[PDB]
Order: C-alpha cells, then sequence, then structure tokens
RNA sequence: GGACAUGGGUUAGUCGAUCCUAAGAGAUAGGGAAGCUCCGUAUGAAAGGCACGAUUUUUCGUGCCUAUCGAGGGAAUCCGGUUAAUAUUCCGGAACCAGAAGGUGGAAUACGGCAACGUAAAUGAAGUUGGAGACGUCGGCGGGAGCCCUG
RNA sequence: GAGUUCAGCGCCUCAUGCUGAAUCCGGUGCGCUCUCGACGGCCAAAAUCCAACGGAAG
C-alpha cells in the first residue's frame, strides 16, 4: 500500500503501489524484488466543458502491474490502500500474461474509479522531471 | 416517410394539417447544409475428421493442471499440477486407477514405449520415475537408460533419476532416441537451457553464451536440430555442428510456447499476445499466416502427430481447432484452415484451457482446465 | 543536382492550408469565404496527413494549390476591394457632412454581376438542373422568413419574384411529378430536361430565428443563388416561350393574389376536375399542386383576390375543407381532406374521396421518392484488409429495420 | 464517384467557447456604460416639448371635440414612432390603454368614434393607418405572437389557437386573419389574445447603419395606405 | 618535329565544381565631398512570418517568436572487357543514394529484463535542450592490411 | 560464367574462334607503408543531420 517510484527501467519516474512485496526474495528474482502496479498513462487534466466521452477519454489512466527489486524501488511518505488491490497479486497472474492482463485491466478500473472520486490525486497526476 | 400518419414508426403522428406545427429546426438544419457547401471536406471515393464434443469429464486433479501427457501407447494421460499430486487416467475408461501423489511444472512421458519412463519435473528437480502399471520389462529397459544438472539414482514411487537444475524447470522434452533431455527454463539467463544425456547420466548447456529468456524449446523431428522458442524469435540450433540453423521472428511481445508437425517444415507457434503464427521453414522466416482467435492470452499449440489437424489452447476458455492438409509439391502450398472452435469451458482467476494433448491414433483432444478439469473432445 | 529538400513536392506542394491560402490571395477571412461560396470552393483531405503539413499534427483544412491560384485572378475579387474603398468614401462623407455626396454615392456603390460565375461553375443547362435543388430549396425557404437587418427587404422580394416565376413555370409546363407531405413542410418533386429536382417548401407560419445561425453566411449564398434562379428561369421561359420576366402587376400582387399578378404572355390527372379552397387550407401549396394537373382552382377571397369562382358557384368537383364543420354543405363539390390531393399526386390516380371526407379517418400516406459457421469463421481470420465488415455495418441497420417493421405488422393485426 | 462529406473542421468546441466569451465580453460592457452625463439643453428641450405638448391638448380637447373618422374601414392600424422622456401623465395612460406601453409596437383598432378621439389626442407619437388584408396576412403569419398564459409565446402551434380560442370558434391561424379582417363579434376577444408586434426599423445599407436617429423616416400622423408599403419593407 | 597540310578524339544520379563559411572584401541605412568620390555594414532603419477563427460591421480580429563575393566543411559504384587517341563516364554484369506518390502485406485501435540493453511496426503542436558535423601536438604499445622475405 | 598460365584443335579465308586443365597449402617482420584501437604525455566557422524534454489535436 506504501507509494513508490521507480527510478529504473523503461517506467521511469512512474509511482506505483506495492500491492505484493517479494524482498523476502525468489527463484526469479534473486534480490529485494516487489511486484506492484503503478500509473504510466496519467489521466488527462479533465474540463467540465467537455464532452461526457471526452472526459472520460482525458481521465482515462493505462496502469502498469510489474516486479522490480528494492534498490530500484524508492519509498514514498505517502500511501494508498485498496480492497481491490489486496489478494490480486500473485505469480500467477504474472506467470498467465492474460491473468495478468485481467489484472492490469481490473487496477485500470479501480484507479479509474480513484480518479473519480478525486482520490490519489497526487499519485494520479504525473510527476515533474 | 415520416409526416401525418404512416405506419413505419410510432417520431410523431399528427391526425391533420391543423395540428402540424411549424418546424422549428428547419433553419437550423438548412443552416447546416450551408456549411456542407464550403467546408465538408469533399474526397471521393469508389462507393472432415470430427473432433466431437467432449463426451468424458476426467476429475479428480484438486488443482490446476500444469501439464498433461499421453504415453507413447497413448491409452494412458499423465498430467501433473500444482497441487502435487499426479493423476494417471485411463482414456479407455477414464479410471484414475494411478493416483499416487508421490508442484509438477510438466510432465512427458519417453518416446520409447519398451522404457516406458515418464520425467515429472517439479520446481527445478526433475525426476524419471517408471510407474509400476507398465510391463516389468519396459520398467527394467527404462532403468539401463540412465543406470551441469545434478543426477541422483510412496505408492509405487520407482524413482530411476532425479536431476537438479540451477533454476526452475519450466519445459521439458524428450529426444527421439530417449537419451537426450531438454530442460529449458526461462529464470536462468547464463544456463536458460540445458542438455541432459542419459547415457551418460550428465547434463551440459549447448550455448557457450545465452543471452535473453527462453519460454519455449524442442527438436526437430527429422533432423537433429534443437528449436528452441525465446520471448520474441525462435533459434534453430544444429546440435550436430552445434550451430545456428535459422531463426523465425513469431512478430509478438512475449512468445508462449511452439509445436512443429510430424514433417518438421511447417510449425505452428502460440504467444502470449494472443497470436497463433503458422511459419513453414521452406516458405520464409516469417510467419505463413497468423490468427488472433483467443480472446486471451494464448497459451499453447498443439499439432497432431497423425491427423492433419492442429489445435490450440488459450486461457480465455476457447480451444480454436484446425485442419490442415501438407503437401511435399513445391507448387502446393499448406492448405490450413480452422475446424472447430471448442467452448462452454470454466474461467478461473483469468485462466480457462491451460493443457492440451492430442491422442496418439484419433483426432481425439485432451484439454485439462483450471478446475482440474480434463475434456475428452473425441 | 543537390540532395532535394522535404516536402517539395507531392502531398507536401499541391495541399495548403487555409492560413497560407489567406495571405497569397490577401484576403481576410470572411472575404475567402465569400469567394469560396460563389466560386466551387471546398476543403480537400488529403491521403498523408502529416505528410502534407511538413511533418506537423494539428488538425487543419487544406485546399488545392491549383484551386487557390484561380482564385488569385478571379476579377470579383477587385469588387471586394472597390466595396472596401466605397465604404470608407461613405464614412468620409458623412463625417464631414455632405448628405448629398453620400446620397450620390450610394446611388454608384460598386457591384458585382455572377454571369461569369454561373458560366464556369454550370457551363451546361443540365449541369444546372442537377445542381439546383438546393437553391429551389433555399429561396422557397427564405419567402416566408421576416425581413431582418441581416438581410435586406428588396433581397426577400427577390425569392417572392423568383419563387413564384418558377412556379408558373412547372404548371405551365405541367412537368411537377410528386407532392410529398412532412413535418418539415410539402416536399415537392419535378423533373426538367429529363433531370429530376426535387426542393421542400416550409409552413407559412410566424416562426422564430434560433439566434444563433449566422445570418452573413446565409446573405452570401442567397447573392449566389437569387443570381442564378433568373438566368435558369431565363432559359425555361425562352424554351418556352414566354417572355422572362413575366410582368407582375403591383395592385393584384398586394392582395395576397400568388400566382395570379404575374402572367405568362399524368400531367392531365385532374384535367376534368374543379376545386374549390376553403378559408382554412394551405392555399399557397394547394394552388400550386392542383393546377400543375390542370385543376381548375378557385379559392376563398379572404385568402385573396383574383379567384376565378365564388362560393355559390356548383361547378366545383370537390370542396376541399379540413374544417372540422361545414355548415352550408354543398352539392356535387364532394367535401374531403387535402392529403387525398397528395396522394393522388403519388400515385397519378384518382383516390377515394369518402376514406379523406370530412371527419373521416385520415389514410396513412406514402412517401413516393422511397457448414453455414464453417463458411462464416474461415474468412473472418485468413484475410487481410477485412472488407468483412460491410455487412456489420451495411446489412446490420438494414436487417434490424426490416425485422422490426415486419413485427409492425404482425402486432398491429393482433390490435385489430 | 461518391465524394463522401466528413465532418466539419471547425472544431465546435472553441467556437462556443468564443461565443460564451464574446456573450461575457458583451454584458460587461453594458453594465461598464452606466450613468452618463446630461447637458443643461436636453432639460430646456424636455421643457420645451412638454409645454409644446400640453398646450396641443388643450387645443385638440377643449374647442375641437371633432373628428374626421376616417371612413371606408372599420378596421385601422397604430404604430408608435416615437415617445418624449418625462411623459405627459395623460398620454402616459393613454398609450397603455392601447397597449403601446413600448415603441415600435403594432396594434389594431376598430374604427369607431371613441377610437379615433384617443388616437387624434396621441396623433404626434403615432403613425396609423388602413393595412390591406395582404399586409395583415404577413404581419400575422411572420411576426404575430401570442398571449398564452400570459408569457411572450410565439404563435407556433394551431392547437395553442384553438386551445386558448376554441370557446370563440377560432381554430386556427387562418380563422385569426379572417375574424381581425373582418371585425366580427370575437375580434375583442381575439385582440386581446394577440400580442402586440415589433416592427424595429430595419438597418439593411451603409447609409442606414451610419445616419443618426434613422427611423426610415416615419412622420407621425396619418398617412393612408403608405402604412400598408411602410409594412411591405418592415415585413 | 611540338613545322604546316587533312581528319578524328574528352560521354558521369555515384569523380570534382555548382552547395558553405573563415580572415577580409563589401552594396544598403546613413554621413561627408565644389566635385571624381569618401566613410559606414550593426550601425538612433517602420529592415522578417507563424498560428488561430461557423465570417468579423458580410470594411481583420486575436495570440507568439525575434544582404553579398570569398578555398578547409560535404549523401550515394565497383568489377571485367573495349579505342589510332576513352573510362570509377563507354560496353557487359552487379549494387548503392536521394526524392516522389499511391498499392499490397504486416502489425495498429508496442514491448521484456533489478539492470546496462534489445525487437518488424510501437501518435507528439507550440515551446525547450543536446549530439554529430566540428577539430591542437608528440612518443611508445596493441590489431589488421599490403609490399618485401621464405617453405 | 571473369581474369591469369600451360597443352591441343579449328584453316585460302576477319576462322579469331574452339577443347582441356590448373589457377593450391603456408609461414615470417628493430623491415617499409597505411589504417584503427587501448596509453603516456607536451601543452575554425558555416553549411547539414539526428535525438531528447515537452504534451496542443483525437
Amino acid at each position: 500500500g506504501k507509494v513508490a517510484l521507480i527510478t529504473r527501467g523503461r517506467f521511469a519516474g512512474k509511482k506505483v503501489v506495492i500491492l505484493q512485496a517479494i524482498d523476502q526474495g525468489s527463484k526469479s528474482h534473486p534480490f529485494g524484488h516487489a511486484v506492484v502496479a503503478g500509473v504510466e498513462r496519467y489521466p488527462l487534466k479533465v474540463t467540465k466543458s467537455m464532452g461526457a466521452k471526452r472526459i472520460a477519454r482525458r481521465s482515462r489512466v493505462k496502469p502498469f502491474i510489474k516486479v522490480v527489486n528494492y534498490n530500484h524501488l524508492m519509498p514514498t511518505r505517502y500511501a494508498l490502500e485498496l480492497d481491490n488491490l489486496k489478494g490480486l497479486i500473485t505469480a500467477d497472474t504474472f506467470k498467465e500474461p492474460t491473468q495478468r492482463s485481467a489484472a492490469r485491466k481490473t487496477v485500470k478500473k479501480t484507479f479509474e474509479e480513484k480518479y473519480q472520486s478525486g482520490k490519489s490525486a497526487w499519485f494520479f497526476t504525473p510527476l515533474r522531471f | 416517410e415520416e409526416s401525418y400518419n404512416p405506419p413505419e414508426e410510432y417520431p410523431k403522428k399528427y391526425k391533420s394539417l391543423r395540428v402540424v406545427p411549424a418546424y422549428s429546426n428547419l433553419i437550423k438544419e438548412k443552416f447546416e447544409r450551408c456549411l456542407d457547401l464550403y467546408l465538408a471536406p469533399r474526397v471521393r471515393r469508389t462507393k472432415r475428421p470430427f473432433p466431437t464434443r467432449c463426451t468424458n469429464v476426467f476429475i479428480g486433479h484438486k488443482g490446476r493442471v500444469r501439464c498433461l501427457s499421453v504415453h507413447v501407447s497413448g491409452n494412458w494421460l499423465a498430467s501433473g499440477g500444482d497441487d502435487g499430486v499426479l493423476r494417471i487416467w485411463e482414456v479407455m475408461t477414464g479410471r484414475c486407477v494411478w493416483k499416487c501423489s508421490l508442484i509438477i511444472q510438466s510432465l512427458a512421458w519417453g518416446p520409447l514405449s519398451d522404457s516406458p519412463v515418464l520425467a515429472v519435473a517439479v520446481d527445478e528437480t526433475v525426476y524419471f520415475i517408471t510407474p509400476p502399471i507398465f510391463s516389468d520389462e519396459q520398467i527394467e529397459a527404462s532403468k539401463e537408460l540412465f543406470t551441469s544438472a545434478i543426477w541422483r539414482r510412496l505408492h509405487g514411487g520407482i524413482v530411476h533419476a532425479t536431476v537438479s537444475t540451477p533454476s526452475s524447470i519450466k519445459s521439458l522434452s524428450w529426444h527421439r532416441r530417449g537419451d537426450y533431455l531438454a530442460t529449458s527454463s526461462p529464470t536462468s539467463s547464463s544456463q536458460a537451457v540445458l542438455i541432459h544425456q542419459l547415457s551418460r547420466g550428465a547434463s551440459q548447456s549447448p550455448f557457450s553464451k545465452s543471452k535473453g529468456s527462453v519460454q519455449a524449446v524442442t527438436f526437430h523431428p527429422t533432423m537433429p536440430y534443437l528449436l528452441v522458442a525465446t520471448q520474441r524469435y525462435v533459434r534453430i540450433y544444429n546440435l550436430v555442428k552445434q550451430e545456428l540453423v535459422k531463426t523465425l521472428l513469431t512478430g509478438v511481445k512475449w512468445v508462449s510456447s511452439l509445436s512443429v508437425h510430424s514433417s518438421g517444415d511447417h510449425v505452428i507457434i502460440g504467444s502470449y499476445d494472443k497470436r497463433l503464427c503458422w511459419f513453414d521453414l521452406d516458405f520464409s522466416s516469417k510467419p505463413y499466416k497468423n490468427l488472433r482467435y483467443h480472446s486471451r492470452a494464448l497459451r499453447d499449440v498443439s499439432y497432431h502427430p497423425s491427423l492433419p489437424l492442429f489445435c490450440s489452447g488459450s486461457d480465455d476458455g476457447d480451444v480454436q481447432v484446425f485442419h490442415g492438409r501438407v503437401y511435399s509439391d513445391l507448387l502446393a502450398n499448406p492448405l490450413i484452415v480452422p475446424l472447430k472452435i471448442l467452448r462452454n469451458h470454466k474461467v478461473v482467476d483469468n485462466v480457462g484451457v491451460l493443457s492440451t494433448c492430442w491422442h496418439p491414433k484419433e483426432a481425439w483432444l485432451f484439454s485439462a482446465g483450471a478446475g482440474g478439469e480434463i475434456r475428452m473432445w473425441t | 543536382a543537390r540532395v532535394k529538400q522535404k516536402g517539395k513536392a507531392g502531398a507536401a506542394r499541391i495541399y495548403i492550408t487555409r492560413n497560407q491560402a489567406l495571405k497569397k490571395l490577401q484576403l481576410t477571412l470572411a472575404d475567402f469565404r465569400r469567394i469560396c461560396i460563389l466560386k466551387g470552393v471546398y476543403p480537400r483531405e488529403p491521403k498523408n496527413k502529416k505528410k502534407a503539413n511538413k511533418g506537423s499534427t494539428a488538425p487543419v483544412t487544406f485546399y488545392y494549390t491549383k484551386d487557390i491560384q484561380y482564385l488569385l485572378h478571379e476579377p470579383i475579387v477587385q469588387k471586394f476591394r472597390e466595396y472596401k474603398v466605397f465604404a470608407r468614401k461613405l464614412s468620409k462623407a458623412l463625417g464631414k457632412g455632405e448628405l448629398e455626396t453620400a446620397k450620390r454615392l450610394e446611388a454608384r456603390k460598386p457591384t458585382y454581376s455572377l454571369d461569369h460565375i454561373i458560366k464556369e461553375r454550370y457551363p451546361t443547362f443540365h449541369d444546372a438542373l442537377k445542381d439546383i435543388d438546393d437553391a429551389l430549396s433555399m429561396l422557397f425557404l427564405f419567402s416566408t422568413m421576416p425581413v431582418t437587418d441581416k438581410i435586406g427587404a428588396a433581397t426577400v422580394a427577390n425569392c417572392e419574384r423568383l419563387c413564384a416565376e418558377f412556379q408558373h413555370y412547372v404548371i405551365r409546363s405541367n412537368s411537377l411529378r410528386k407532392a410529398f407531405l412532412s413535418i418539415k413542410g410539402i416536399y415537392y418533386q419535378a423533373e426538367i430536361f429529363g433531370e429530376q429536382i426535387t426542393w421542400i417548401v416550409p409552413y407559412k407560419f410566424a416562426q422564430s430565428v434560433p439566434t444563433d445561425v449566422d445570418f452573413r453566411i446565409m446573405h452570401t449564398f442567397l447573392e449566389f443563388y437569387q443570381a442564378l434562379m433568373g438566368f435558369v428561369n431565363f432559359k425555361l421561359y425562352n424554351t418556352l416561350g414566354l417572355r422572362y420576366p413575366p410582368k407582375i402587376d403591383v395592385a393584384k400582387s398586394e392582395s395576397a393574389a400568388g400566382l395570379a399578378a404575374y402572367e405568362l404572355e399524368n400531367t392531365s390527372l385532374f384535367s376534368n376536375f374543379t376545386f374549390f379552397l376553403s378559408r382554412e387550407v394551405p392555399r399557397f401549396s394547394l394552388e400550386f399542386v392542383i393546377r400543375a394537373f390542370g385543376g381548375k382552382v378557385g379559392w376563398d377571397p379572404i385568402l385573396g383576390s383574383g379567384s376565378p369562382f365564388s362560393e355559390s358557384d356548383p361547378v366545383i368537383t370537390h370542396h376541399i375543407c379540413d374544417r372540422p364543420h361545414i355548415s352550408q354543405k354543398y352539392e356535387g363539390r364532394i367535401y374531403i381532406q387535402p392529403q387525398w390531393v397528395y396522394d393522388s399526386i403519388n400515385k397519378g390516380i384518382l383516390e377515394r374521396t369518402d376514406l379523406y371526407a370530412c371527419g373521416a379517418t385520415l389514410p396513412p400516406h406514402l412517401s413516393p421518392f422511397v457448414e453455414e459457421k464453417e463458411a462464416k469463421e474461415l474468412s473472418k481470420m485468413m484475410m487481410s484488409n477485412k472488407q468483412r465488415k460491410l455487412y456489420s455495418k451495411l446489412k446490420n441497420e438494414n436487417s434490424k429495420n426490416e425485422n422490426y417493421n415486419n413485427a409492425l405488422r404482425n402486432r398491429k393485426r393482433d390490435i385489430e | 464517384p461518391e465524394v463522401l462529406l466528413k465532418k466539419r473542421k471547425v472544431n465546435e468546441r472553441t467556437r462556443k467557447e468564443r461565443v460564451e466569451q464574446a456573450i461575457a465580453k458583451k454584458e460587461a460592457q453594458k453594465k461598464n456604460r452606466k450613468e452618463t452625463f446630461k447637458r443643461a439643453e436636453t432639460f430646456i428641450n424636455n421643457y420645451r416639448q412638454r409645454e409644446r405638448e400640453r398646450i396641443r391638448l388643450n387645443r385638440s380637447a377643449k374647442n375641437k371635440g371633432d373628428i374626421f373618422v376616417p371612413d371606408e374601414t372599420k378596421l385601422l392600424f397604430v404604430i408608435r414612432i416615437a415617445g418624449v422622456k418625462n411623459m405627459p401623465p395623460k398620454i402616459r395612460k393613454v398609450l397603455r390603454l392601447l397597449r403601446l406601453s413600448r415603441i415600435n409596437n403594432a396594434v389594431f383598432v376598430r374604427n369607431n368614434k371613441a377610437v379615433a378621439q384617443m388616437l387624434r389626442i396621441v396623433e404626434p407619437y403615432v403613425m396609423y393607418g388602413i393595412p390591406n388584408l395582404h399586409s395583415v396576412r404577413e404581419l400575422i403569419y411572420k411576426r404575430g405572437f401570442g398571449k398564452i398564459n400570459g408569457q411572450r409565446i410565439a404563435l407556433s402551434d394551431n392547437a395553442l389557437i384553438e386551445e386558448a380560442l376554441g370557446k370563440y370558434d377560432v381554430i386556427s391561424i387562418e380563422d385569426i386573419i379572417h375574424e381581425i379582417y373582418n371585425v366580427g363579434s370575437h375580434f375583442k376577444e381575439v385582440t386581446k389574445f394577440l400580442w402586440p408586434f415589433t416592427l424595429t426599423p430595419v438597418k439593411h445599407s451603409l447609409m442606414e447603419k451610419k445616419v443618426k436617429h434613422f427611423n426610415e423616416g416615419r412622420k407621425a400622423g396619418y398617412c393612408g395606405e403608405e402604412i400598408n408599403e411602410l409594412i411591405k419593407k418592415q415585413v
């Protein structure tokens, strides 16, 4: 549930939330790994003048679930927890891309609900650099 | 035909002219008409082997079946799963007589019928066990095959050779002669692929330098060549020369597995990107045809060794069956068309069809689901 | 030769944006639209956008460079500037107080004639007849609109004059074929010189302007069509031997006489019929439609003078009236509803009077213009460009409505 | 041979944004054009007019209780040309009694001794004459407005006319014009229902949009059938 | 005979120039000078275009950015053969570059690895930034090629 | 299939072709030339091209 940022790889400068920690070590990742789901495409600044389809398109966000090491991650004071974000992270979802795709779809749906509710605004807004 | 009282629809219907008002939108609709005449971009244009519905439903697996295989005779099917219990089902009867438990990533029977040894890989350890159901002579002949990877020599748990690998084995293959065992572990980087010789009782890595992850591995069914399906492409290596042969790019983000016909010329490969690519070594490195039938990730594809049919299993719960005739004539291209689309399979945790096996004699498909249910589409 | 630079030929050269076309012609937007309205000019979407926009991405309207270069030599463009000159000289006169050079200047205000626009836009008379339907819809629409500050009174007079002359022509030529009704109005339909002409007549009514239509555009279209109507009708009358324009009597016209003011100095469907128009019906549409098929037409004097008949003359074959009550009902003038006439027009057949008689249920109106699994799953996956979607779009909306209206017949029979 | 017309290249998003900004800028200007000065001359001019108007009333009423009574027309047409600031109390009430509460209003009046007298009282402010059937036709059919339940309602439906005027045998717009031109029994009720028209002077040519206080040269008094021509220009 | 007489001979998308600037020359804005002319080139120069918009009073509104000559710099082709005198030019054979449109197919409604990084594709306006081009000199060492030496 | 070197033939002939083959296995450098690369020190500009940030448009 702790908000984390990725400073390495393609998803550089992307905020993520630790759905399941693998810091205890794993055969796949012999390091302080952590399978987390973050936001790659932050929702655009939706304007009330825009249409309902226009608002949803701007508010659409692309999530991303990946496993990264603790060194590659960066802890943050802020933290967000979701009921649907607990228990849905497992090796089976990572192993099965269809399970991963459904996991990505569910995570985006939860994030879209969070963005629609106005929660996690700092996480929802992309960070500058 | 929208006017006073048309039976076409009931816009609005009006009884007479007096009730009919003046149209308010007429000036607006004519105003847009004007815009048309100078703002609308005027772009011009020109104006049958029947694998019938499954009738045998094999149950007993407490969890998802990780992999299922059929013995050389084809009358016995061995499947393994994360539950840790291996169940062997008789094709003719469906009985679970060999229910000894003894997470099995994969299970495969030896290519030789005279040596009925089934190799089941659990995590990083693979055990070659000779079941007591087979003949005693067959069990004795299997032990003589064996009796990098460390090799070591329970309700009929006759273990012959146990091999431990540096990484958890994901794909297991056996040679046509049965003296070579191929182990593929995507986790490992330097030693992802390991080749074990049963005759010498040892294992080694055929690749001097390994870069990139490997998702599947197989051997050519016609020549001493090994095909390894990596994440993005598939590389064929001539084990005789220990050199490359051909590299085929599937054009997908992540390859799932690969299947090859008995001829060893036309192959069907599944990918995690819900893609089914049919490629021929004599046509081009690029696939001869592409398919995206699965609504979810294409788990695996299987081609019948004898029947001119192929099957593809995916996590969407739908299995596609296609009939393909391949001719040796240069001008006769392979004619492959779909034959059936299996459905009515339960989906759990976004996982549907996991392992599909073709009968050694007829065009019967054995599909094991995530719920432990095996459907035998005869 | 040198390495040829990007965007020096092809789609990056012919296609030129609106802003460039402004500065190439040296015009403001409003004048550019005016010369685009008067001439035949319209945006053309390039096949490769970012190629045609010097690598840009933003949405921009495009025109053919060949098209813009034609507008460079248009002689009327000068008459736009001569009016820009004229406006400043008339402002000068009013500023100094010359209330007379203001009056003479306005008399000599610059003009432009669309004679060469019409010739270069429609070369052949058949070309005009094809692309004139909107003109008929346009002019007929305006003749029933209150004169505003945006649209001058004389322009309305031009609509009414040109509208009636066309109505006289069709009745004289008997070229009217169909006349459909709808809440839009009276969808007329005739044919001339083989070509088919269709338009819509608004209900003559005390309408309101929605205060969002930009009347500036609509004003130029009238300044275009009202030029077209004069020369199109001129050929028709010369072909028919009539002297164009037909003479108009002011005294008759100020009595709401309709076509009666102008003198033209199954075509016989209603040849042997006499009709009278009561004082509750759309006389303007009914006068035109009946006389197009030889119907002898008289009307209530309150609708306008010039009625050849009176109320008491029993020669009328059908006294049309949609009023629910007829106190002084006549004989020999069988009383029917106006929908009967248009139904007869569409079918070209004398319809049944009593079903359309007064107080009778109105009949509906008709618009006169109006192994398998395997064979359907192989071409869905084993082919490239996917024109298979044509069924999913073309057939879907036709199948659904066909299924829907076929169920209307069954459900309506159940009601009976 | 198929020229597909696509969607406009107009960006309706920005168009209404410009329109809203245009309206936003317009209302501010009206709220800014406030409390202008008034010279000492206009105070004189009002007084000279007020005594000029007041003396006219005394001569009109006293010693001149005679009206020439325009004949051969039961129905007249009266419109208000202009009014004077700080209106005389008599004219202020009389104009309201004729429903001409605001300038450029058009009202029909049945010709009689009484009506012509009140018109003679307010003669310097009104241009009145005899409309022809056609002129009355276009007035109702292009500028006719109803008073349904007391709001500003356009005569857009014949059902509304029947609903509010059924019991006086008025069903349609054509019934209205026939009644008004004939001045039948229900003439008073129809005229009560009719909302006054608004014949604001039209400004099309460049000379009109610039000359000051342009009202098409509308005089005050009797104009005969010229009111028909004025209506023809106006409608 | 390089003499005269009489004829023939130089073939290029890929080789060079034409394309650029350096030091400077240098027209113009200006200012001197009786005058030919002189000074001046950043100079108290109104010194160049971009986008937006149902069309804005059917008379253009709104918003943004601030010469020229002059030789080392520079995209892309080799082989074999061919003449009295010609070759990266000609011939025969084989490629490469730039630019141009539409057409087909592929994907499209980008990806995996803790990582450096990689793939057949894999939106990017205004505005902002960088790299290459584009770089001093000497000495030794490693790698290769060719000549020469040698079986 | 080119070229190079041998052996043979075609014959009044501008017949100038035709037939066979080989055109191979190596090694060496305080040599000489050039090239690239890892070090040690001693102390141009312009033309032109590429990429990034950026998030207007759908």
